[PDB]
């Protein structure tokens, strides 16, 4: 597991398929892949 | 638009850079149940609308 944050409009962008700024340049999963992608509130506790 | 009488933009003889579309803004839905819309630079297309 790796520490890791992004938008609330890409939090559901968290599957390999969506190819651009958040695959392309940020971070790519492979298509022969196992895991699991967890997720809670972090707006009001980290926010400026 | 409004949606009543909705037009087809029909794109004519040209070249659509689809990585130019792309390096304008980030896009919100990109869901293409179709042709991939990664590779879209390598195969060419008859008429888009």
């Amino acid at each position: 597991a790796d520490s890791f944050v992004i938008r609330g409009n890409e939090v559901s962008q968290i599957a390999p398929g969506q190819t651009g700024n958040i695959a392309d340049y940020n971070y790519k999963l492979p298509d022969d892949f196992t895991g699991c992608v967890i997720a809670w509130n972090s707006n009001k506790l980290d926010s400026k | 638009a409004s949606v009543y009488a909705w037009n087809r933009k029909r794109i004519s003889n040209c070249v659509a850079d689809y990585s130019v579309l792309y390096n304008f803004a980030p896009f919100f839905a990109f869901k293409c149940y179709g042709v991939s819309p990664t590779k879209l630079n390598d195969l060419c297309f008859t008429n888009v609308y």
